[PDB]
RNA sequence: CUCAACACGGGGAAACUCACCAGGUCCAGACACAAUAAGGAUUGACAGAUUGAGAGCUCUUUCUUGAUUUUGUGGGUGGUGGUG
């Protein structure tokens, strides 16, 4: 059982991309609406055609991009992105409850402190 | 080669520079001035910018 | 006959002030009414930098100022002085502009 | 420079038709505000000129200022044109 | 000797080079052949297994309002009657490097010294 | 910064030369003397009959244009 | 780095600034000499691979370009690189 704002993870999937951020947040909804020529076409053109390497086994190829600033919309749920995050990619599978999120939330930019402790 | 100079320069400290050295920092842009802080301490008398009080 | 203005600027006060004395001057050389110079307030151009290059030393400050005085004096007269005058008193530093009505 | 031939000739052109060229320093500044090409191609023709003499140049507040020699007048003739034509401003 | 013998194609080309007639090369020639703005065609003696000969003449002796050609004799001397190689210090020329086809498109030309060769073409 | 380390595989790799073939401009040649043409012409109106369509599967692709005409066949 | 460093470098850095890090292009290497080279010095590119990438980067392919480039030898130029 999963539901974004009261539609189902299956009414999800067979719904445009327009259709979703006319239910998502202000800062989802501003930045499509002023999304013209952001090119989006060339990254998600990559991840249907990831789909189609799998039948039904194991997850899809991984599709490494620098976008840390796109918003997760639900055409991508189940793929598998490399997030670069300053100097390396890392995998991430796209899991249904990350909509509406940056990819680079799932992509540290830092090794956190380790302050002494040696060891 | 498309990519070259395509960054956008519309606003903030990379897009002005100063019209005497070409630098940005401590830019001087009152009265359309657009002159860096040492270049105008240097020509404030020839602009007719002198030091009363 | 017809209303014109003529608007002074400059940065010089000795180099303005006698502009406006010939411009007045030639009015009741051959006379018409005035309404004579009427001096707006001084304009101070306040540009305040540090002192300095790199932020070594004491804080110190200073403070540069231009200083733009202004003046117009609204005339009237028959269009054929008008030239004469606006192209008679041309002096450096004195910026005149005339409006036609 | 590739700087391809039909832009060499407006770019010579005219430094034989004023005798003088501004051109403004800044590179990839994209069609020059005088002739018709690039002004990369302006700054870096007249660099090609001067190194080999037939120009002089001086350079001030981001912008550059050229002025053809005598040593260049007389190059850019057969280059160009024909004799007996004044490039500079010793036509009275 | 006492005019010209056969001297007057040099002034038909270099009026050719000043106005960026000449295309000195095949492959702008062939290509300048093929779309009919060729006027002149002076192409070699002599080249390797007769390859470039009929594709030259051949789209020269086509019967479609043109028929220019006259001949020339070996091409290693027809770089200086192309714009290859300069004075180069009063030498004879510089490092000339090759040709066998040279093609005017427009002369921007005038006088006998063009003219007698035209006659030499529309008469025989 | 001592020096450069150039953890990317080791290319000092540079671009195609231009690639020198030998001549070719070659449309056909038969007996005495025509010839007509191969590789056929472009149906740009800025192309005038003289600009070689290359065929490498499936497509015919002009060269003076800068990118793309697309007249396929 | 005491007064005479520490809301100071006009220093309120999301990109740009930017000098730092992981990576990709380009020459913006003038001129002179020598070589290649009009049987083409060289330049650019559709689609695919590839790539963070609609960078022809580089490769597959075969068109375009034409003497400005390329290669080598000297230099030139740039540097928020060092030394206050």
């Amino acid at each position: 059982t999963h539901s974004y704002r009261g539609v189902d993870l299956e009414k999800l999937l067979e719904m445009s991309t327009e259709d979703f951020v006319k239910l998502a947040p202000a800062r989802v909804r501003r930045r499509f609406a002023r999304g013209m020529t952001s090119k989006p076409a060339g990254f998600m053109k990559k991840l249907r055609a990831a789909k189609l390497a799998a039948p039904e086994n194991e997850k899809p190829a991984p599709v490494r991009t620098h976008m840390r600033n796109m918003i997760i919309v639900p055409e991508m749920i189940g793929s598998v992105v490399g997030i670069y995050n300053g100097k390396a990619f890392n995998q991430v599978e796209i899991r249904p409850e990350m909509l509406g999120h940056y990819l680079g939330e799932f992509s540290i930019t830092y090794t956190p402190v380790r302050h002494g402790r040696a060891g | 080669e498309n990519v070259w100079f395509s960054h956008p320069r519309r606003y903030g400290k990379g897009s002005r520079q100063c019209r005497v050295c070409s630098s940005h920092t401590g830019l001087i842009r009152k009265y359309g001035l657009n002159i860096c802080r040492q270049c105008f301490r240097e020509k404030a008398n020839d602009i007719g910018f002198n030091k009363f009080r | 006959i017809i209303k014109i203005r003529i608007t002074l600027t400059s940065t010089k006060v000795k180099q303005l002030e006698n502009v406006s004395s010939n411009i007045v001057k030639n009015a009741e050389q051959h006379n018409l009414v005035k309404k004579g110079p009427v001096r707006l307030p001084t304009k101070v151009l306040k540009i305040s930098t540090r002192k300095t290059p790199n932020g070594e030393g004491s804080k110190t400050w200073e403070t540069y100022e231009m200083r733009i005085h202004k003046r117009y004096i609204d005339l009237e007269a028959p269009v054929q002085i008008v030239k004469r005058i606006t192209q008679i008193t041309i002096e450096p530093g004195v910026d005149v502009e005339v409006v036609v009505a | 420079m590739l700087m391809p031939k039909e832009d060499r000739n407006k770019i010579h052109q005219y430094l034989f038709q004023e005798g003088v060229v501004v051109a403004k320093k800044d590179f990839n500044q994209a069609k020059h505000e005088e002739i018709d090409t690039k002004n990369l191609y302006v700054i870096k023709a007249l660099q090609s000129l001067t190194s080999k003499g037939y120009v002089k140049t001086q350079f001030s507040w981001q912008y550059y200022y050229y002025t053809l020699t005598e040593e260049g007048v007389e190059y850019l003739r057969e280059y160009l044109n024909l004799p007996e034509h004044i490039v500079p401003g010793t036509y009275i | 000797a006492e005019v010209t013998i056969e001297d007057a194609l040099k002034v038909v080309l270099r009026t050719a080079l000043v106005h960026d007639g000449l295309a000195r090369g095949l492959r702008e020639s062939t290509k300048a052949l093929t779309r009919g703005e060729a006027l002149l065609v002076v192409l070699v003696s002599s080249v390797t297994e007769a390859n470039i000969i009929k594709l030259v003449e051949g789209l020269a002796n086509d019967p479609e309002n043109k028929v220019p050609l006259i001949k020339v004799a070996d091409a290693k001397q027809l770089g200086e009657w192309a714009g290859l190689g300069k004075i180069d210090r009063e030498g004879n020329a510089r490092k000339v490097v090759g040709a066998s086809v040279v093609v005017v498109k427009n002369w921007g030309a005038e006088t006998d010294e063009l003219s007698m060769i035209m006659e030499h073409f529309s008469q025989q | 910064r001592k020096k450069k380390v150039y953890t990317t595989p080791k290319k000092i790799k540079h671009k195609h030369k231009a690639v020198k073939l030998a001549v070719l401009s070659y449309y056909k040649v038969d007996a005495e003397g025509k010839v007509t043409k191969l590789r056929r012409e472009c149906s740009n109106p800025t192309c005038g009959a003289g600009v070689f369509l290359a065929n490498h599967k499936d497509r015919l692709y002009c060269g003076k244009c800068h990118s793309v005409y697309k007249v396929n066949a």
